[PDB]
């Protein structure tokens, strides 16, 4: 049984109590967007934000040195930057995820089913070269998937996509992943939710569930 | 018996290590050798030709 | 096609030819090594309004201007201080308003974009070289650039021919062109060479450079009236029989004069970059430039020339268009607009591109300095040589 909500608390408030800890670090956010983590990991995030927080010069303050100490164990290492040569990459590398949290912000007004936007990396930090990380609500809102809620994915997977086109007036190879995603997340919920019309009341006469993991 | 002892554990995937020796007094040290960009790799063309 | 007011005083053309450098190059700075087709298409509705916006290299902050009009600034500002050209207050005007903040890490890290060419000059007449040995220390790379394009035919901007046959001669010689309007031809031409002594020495950039001062010059001598002086067929061909002697610029001249439609009035940009005008005007720009990028001296003149008279009558469009162009957009917007000035005089600049100037991080004061200047530039007296 990994700890998870109260354990993760109890065990970043056992590992940080003995370090100074400013009040803006969300702790009950921090353990609801680390999930599946267990205190042999949790340790090591304490353990390099402190060392962050050493590193520059001052004390455990802001969450940026937080947020940095988990990304290092999260995605690990830290690639060299995007190059300041030719306005291309640090202008896809960022209007993908500014369009993304543009798109997220835009969602958690009127319908509100949307989770707010933590933050925004474009520094590359393994395996990627942009983020964005989503403040991850609490449970009991991710144990069913309702028709606006996978409505309101579909346009945020399309998001990063139509923001580097928006952005560059162009269309690039960045729609391809999210029409990638967007295809897949569309035909389950056409097919195998059924929350479509097809048919009259989206009733479809063939699905394919998905199989275990255990295959 | 560890004085001036010094192990280099090349890892060809950053995120794949056992949680027990990442620890301090431990293997904690990390190293990302880069991929050689245009004065890198010249550099490194020069070096063996000379 | 004339404008407004057809008769126009010295005062309102010398303002209006430093304001209209000004707003070019405060109008085209995020576009500098864009190409066109990347241009229309991040500005889909023009390039009508200044961007506050960049992400470059060095992002130029809302309303400012850059390195090319630091020096066109500090050109007709010793020019006014010492009734002519001359070549040491020349140069200590231009590293007056060249050192002006930045980190000495030394290339001292220059608060506005400057072309390298003109970087590496000030540099190296900031490092007691004398102005005058341009090969001792301008040949730097450069002659190695051109050993080492022995296996490449590339358009990047780092194998652009930046050199004694650049476009920075020809980008500030407006105000001496101004200045030198009633006082011949002669001595215009000996007025220029004083002024490129220091780093373009080259007959190329001597010729770029001519041939931008004489139709500054030339402007300042007609007005926007009837078409006996308003009519860039005549203007191409003074220049061609007075001012073009070297091959390739009488060439790309004679090319402009074959060609050079006019541009008709243009409201919707959106249709208009989408548009058999602006496809014939990219091909003519293409076949005056390559791909884009005008760093030869002859190349960027008669881009100059072509943004100039292509869109004759409408100095606004005429710098839309040069900033729209991209390459080396904001000079070549600065030299539109500084022609566009020396024909007509403070009235056509908008009011969205007066409030921007004012609301810059080089405004009101820098607005009201390049106004003072203009006044400088206009109230100078030279006597045919002082």
């Amino acid at each position: 049984p990994k700890p998870d909500t109260e354990g993760r608390l109890e065990i970043l408030k056992l590992h940080l109590r003995n370090k100074q800890v400013a009040p803006d670090v969300d702790l009950l956010q921090l353990a609801r967007d680390l999930p599946g983590l267990v205190g042999a990991d949790l340790a090591n995030i304490v353990n390099e934000a402190a060392m962050t927080a050493v590193r520059s010069g001052r004390q455990q303050l802001t969450a940026r040195d937080i947020y940095a100490g988990v990304d290092r164990f999260t995605q690990g290492e830290v690639r060299p930057s995007l190059p300041t040569a030719h306005k291309l990459p640090v202008l896809c590398f960022a209007a993908k995820e500014i369009g993304i949290a543009l798109v997220a912000g835009e969602l958690r007004d009127r319908y509100g089913r949307v989770e707010l936007v933590e933050r925004v990396s474009i520094q590359p930090k393994g395996r990627a070269y942009s983020r964005t990380m989503f403040q991850r609500g609490t449970d009991e809102e991710y144990q069913l998937m309702t028709r606006g809620r996978l409505l309101d994915r579909i346009r945020l997977a399309l998001a990063g996509g139509f923001a580097v086109r928006t952005a560059l007036g162009e269309e690039t190879n960045f729609t391809a992943a999210d029409i990638k995603r967007a295809t897949r997340m569309a035909k389950k919920y056409v097919f195998y939710y059924g929350f479509s019309e097809a048919g009259g009341a989206g009733i479809t006469t063939w699905a394919n569930q998905p199989y275990s993991g255990d295959f | 018996d560890n004085r001036g002892i010094v192990v280099l554990g090349a890892t060809n995937r950053p995120g794949a290590i056992d949680s027990a020796l990442i620890r301090p007094g431990r293997f904690d040290r990390i190293i990302y050798m880069p991929l050689p960009d245009a004065l890198g790799r010249a550099k490194i063309m020069q070096v063996h030709a000379r | 096609a004339w404008r407004g007011p057809g008769e126009v005083g010295d005062e309102d053309k010398a303002v209006g030819c430093l304001l209209g450098a000004a707003v070019g190059n405060v109008l085209a700075a995020p576009y500098q090594g864009d190409r066109h087709f990347e241009v229309i298409r991040l500005r889909r509705n023009g390039v009508t309004d200044f961007w506050k916006y960049d992400i470059g290299a060095q992002p130029v902050q809302y309303g400012q201007y850059t390195g090319d009009f630091a020096n066109l600034l500090a050109v007709a500002t010793s020019l006014s201080a010492s009734r002519g050209v001359e070549p040491a207050h020349l140069l200590g005007a231009l590293t007056r308003a060249y050192a002006e903040g930045g980190s000495s890490v030394s290339g001292f890290l220059p608060a506005r974009r400057y072309s390298p060419y003109d970087r590496l000059v000030m540099d190296a007449v900031l490092a007691g070289t004398d102005p005058l040995k341009v090969p001792e220390l301008a040949e730097r790379y450069l002659a190695e650039t051109t050993r080492r394009h022995a296996s490449s035919s590339s358009d990047r901007p780092d194998r652009e021919p930046h050199g004694p046959s650049d476009l920075g001669a020809a980008a500030r010689a407006a105000p001496i062109g101004l200045a030198y309007r009633r006082a011949g031809g002669e001595r215009l031409l000996a007025a220029v060479r004083r002024s490129l002594e220091f780093s373009h020495p080259t007959p190329l950039g001597l010729d770029a450079a001519h041939v931008v001062a004489a139709a500054a010059a030339w402007c300042g001598r007609q007005q926007p009236g009837d078409a006996v002086g308003a009519t860039p067929a005549a203007l191409l061909s003074h220049l061609l029989n007075d001012v073009a002697v070297t091959a390739e610029q009488c060439g790309k001249l004679r090319l402009l004069r074959d060609n050079l439609f006019q541009l008709d009035e243009v409201t919707d940009w959106r249709a208009f970059y989408a548009g058999p005008q602006w496809a014939r005007l990219t091909a003519l720009f293409s076949r005056l430039s390559f791909h884009g990028l005008a760093t030869a001296g002859s190349e960027f003149a008669s881009v100059v020339l072509l943004a100039l008279l292509s869109s004759w009558g409408r100095p606004e469009q005429a710098v839309i268009v040069a900033a729209s162009l991209g390459g080396h957009a904001p000079a070549t917007a600065q030299t539109v607009g500084a022609l566009a000035g020396t024909l007509y005089g403070q009235s056509w600049v908008p009011e969205r591109w007066w409030r921007g100037l004012g609301e810059g991080v080089e405004g009101e004061a820098g607005r009201e300095a390049v106004v003072q200047a203009g006044r400088a530039l206009a109230a100078v007296e030279l006597a045919d040589g002082l």
